[PDB]
Formats: C-alpha cells, sequence, structure tokens
C-alpha cells in the first residue's frame, strides 16, 4: 500500500524582502518513490526547480528535497504542489514565512 | 564497499 | 563510541520495460558518501563526501560494476516476486534492501545488517546470529526456503565480518576531520497572535529544543538543518518562557527570549 507525503516549505536563510535566497520543499514519508513536486507563486509554477536527490528512511519510506531560488516581497505568496498516487488530487502547501 | 547479493529473492 | 556503515538499495520496475531504476546510495555515520543511479547518461558510482576523492580509479570502476551487476540482480527478483504475488508486470513495484555494519566501542563488529522490503514493508530479513532469516509473511516463506537450500546467509555474514568492518574503518581514517565537524545553531525567538524559538544551520542534526508544537528536523541544502518549537502565551505576559536550546555543537547550552 502507498504512504501519503507529508511536506515542509521553508527559506533556507531567514526572509529578507528583496534578498536573494532559497525556497525549500521537503517531502518525506511517502511510498511509492515516484512523486511529482512544484513551486508557485501567485498562483504560477516556477520552472528550474531543482530535485535532490531521493533517498529513503529507516522504516522504508521515502523522502527529497526541491529548492529553487526566491526573493521574499511584502505582498507574493509562494507554495508548494506534490502529486503522488497515495492522494485522489495533488496537494498545495503555502510558504508561511515565520513556520 | 558495496555487498554483492547472493541467490534471487 | 560505535560507528556504523550502511548501503540503501532502491529498484523500481518500469512497466514495459526490461531495467528497472536502480538507485544504490552509501552511508557512514549516516552521512552520504557515495550513491548511484541508473537514470544518467552514463552512470557510475560518484562520491557525495569529500574524503571520497582520496580513492583511485579502480575503486569507482569497481563499484560501478558492481552496481550494474544489482540492478540485474533487483530485476531478476523483481520477476521472482510476480510469481509468488500473483502480480502483474504492468504495474511499476518497489524493492528495497539495507545493509552493512555497526562497529561497538571496541571497534569490533558489533551488528551486521542485511534486510530487505517489498512495496515499502518488511520482507525478510538476515537475523542477528548472521545464520537465520526472519520471514515477514507466507511468500518471504518462499524465498527463507529458497536461501536456506543455498546457504545464503554464509555468504551475507562473510561481507558483513569481511570488507564491510574493513572498509568502515578505512572511511573512518580517510573521513576523521570531517566526520567529527559540529555547527552551532543560532538561535532566536519570534511572537505571534504565540512565541517561536528557532534553531537555524547546525550540524548533526540531533538538537533539543525545550520551552508546546515542534517540526520535524529539516535540511536548509546547505549542509546545516533547521527546527523550531513554539507556545501559545498569555497575550499580556512577556517572557511567559525561557527557550533552552541543546546541541552537542554548542560550548554551553543556549537561553533566549522574546
Amino acid at each position: 500500500i502507498q504512504k501519503t507525503p507529508q511536506i515542509q516549505v521553508y527559506s533556507r536563510h531567514p526572509p529578507e524582502n528583496g534578498k536573494p535566497n532559497i525556497l525549500n520543499c521537503y517531502v518525506t514519508q511517502f511510498h511509492p518513490p515516484h512523486i511529482e513536486i512544484q513551486m508557485l507563486k501567485n498562483g504560477k509554477k516556477i520552472p528550474k526547480v531543482e530535485m535532490s536527490d531521493m533517498s529513503f528512511s529507516k522504516d522504508w519510506s521515502f523522502y527529497i528535497l526541491a529548492h529553487t531560488e526566491f526573493t521574499p516581497t511584502e505582498t507574493d505568496t509562494y507554495a508548494c504542489r506534490v502529486k503522488h498516487d497515495s492522494m485522489a488530487e495533488p496537494k498545495t502547501v503555502y510558504w508561511d514565512r515565520d513556520m | 564497499w558495496l555487498v554483492t547479493n547472493g541467490s534471487y529473492l | 563510541g560505535p560507528h556504523s556503515m550502511r548501503y540503501f538499495e532502491t529498484a523500481v520496475s518500469r512497466p514495459g520495460l526490461e531495467e528497472p531504476r536502480y538507485i544504490s546510495v552509501g552511508y557512514v555515520d549516516n552521512k552520504e558518501f557515495v550513491r548511484f543511479d541508473s537514470d544518467a547518461e552514463n552512470p557510475r558510482y560518484e562520491p557525495r563526501a569529500p574524503w571520497m576523492e582520496q580513492e583511485g580509479p579502480e575503486y569507482w570502476e569497481r563499484e560501478t560494476q558492481k552496481a550494474k551487476g544489482q540492478e540485474q540482480w533487483f530485476r531478476v527478483s523483481l520477476r521472482n516476486l510476480l510469481g509468488y504475488y500473483n502480480q502483474s508486470a504492468g504495474g511499476s513495484h518497489t524493492l528495497q534492501q539495507m545493509s552493512g555494519c555497526d562497529l561497538g566501542s571496541d571497534w569490533r563488529l558489533l551488528r551486521g545488517y542485511l534486510q530487505f522490503a517489498y512495496e515499502g514493508r518488511d520482507y525478510i530479513a538476515l537475523n542477528e546470529d548472521l545464520k537465520t532469516w526472519t520471514a515477514a509473511d507466507m511468500a518471504a516463506q518462499i524465498t527463507r526456503r529458497k536461501w536456506e537450500q543455498s546457504g545464503a546467509a554464509e555468504h551475507y555474514k562473510a561481507y558483513l565480518e569481511g570488507e564491510c568492518v574493513e572498509w568502515l574503518h578505512r572511511y573512518l581514517k580517510n573521513g576523521n576531520a570531517t566526520l567529527l565537524r559540529t555547527d552551532s545553531p543560532k538561535a532566536h525567538v519570534t511572537h505571534h497572535p504565540t512565541l517561536r524559538c528557532w534553531a537555524l544551520g547546525f550540524y548533526p542534526a540531533d538538537i533539543t529544543l525545550t520551552w508546546m508544537e515542534l517540526v520535524e528536523t529539516r535540511p536548509a541544502g546547505d549542509g546545516t538543518f533547521q527546527k523550531w518549537a513554539s507556545v501559545v502565551v498569555p497575550l499580556g505576559k512577556e517572557q511567559n518562557y525561557t527557550c533552552r536550546v541543546y546541541h552537542e555543537g554548542l560550548p554551553e547550552p543556549l537561553t533566549l527570549r522574546w
């Protein structure tokens, strides 16, 4: 059977408005390994998003880290979008900048 | 150093 | 203290294709030092740690050829599991393996590990005696009978008391400096409408934050990690709690408040 992904979305460095940073979508605890991840800005997909290399954990579930550069502002919203067979439809996760 | 598997499953 | 080496292998069958995807990852003390992935145009075993570039060409050629042999081994074993479980090759299936060894405080072999999972669930595992197998279900019992008849356990026990300990001793000598490193976390506290303690930039991942909600430890991408833990304060009472962070990189545990 299949394990549904858990998702965290966060910057590598504490966000400053206007300062170049990196957005992380950290996806864990899932199975089967095949998964599709996207990054969104004001509802719009970001190209070039780099996947990490995939690993799995002691309990056998898979994980992976997607990251793309970004420049936070006071207004734009950011989010991560995960498609996986354990879910009848993809899951989107807003980027909260103090989470 | 990677182990080499024996008999197949 | 102890030390360990592990290899995490993954094969995924691809419908209508002969070759599954095969990924193999090495770990010394839970830190990735090598990786192979059949997805590359010219797949080759590769160092993931600075200290692994001390090894010469025969090493990487040999590990590469071994990995192609393991890709074939998983392709066979996948075909067999379709029969044990009466599945169709039209579907994608997943086989995983964990192998390696833990050295005790005396650097002698403490425990060997060899275990397999199918569809992400335990299938068969070599026991602590490196002699007997534990099978997870009726299908794995087929494999266990097979491996008893073939004496496969001996092959593995030889590797585990063999090459595993040797090469681990050498990976420890090579990786010494890097592997002992600790980056101390940098911490601070934020207020919300709820106070939050941030530990950022720390390695290794083991850390304790104590004031409450908390998030699983997360990679920053840069070789360090992050965590936070928070409370809901009584909105008028400030300095509602003190935040302590204990991590083996800190000269002393930190203490913070908003």
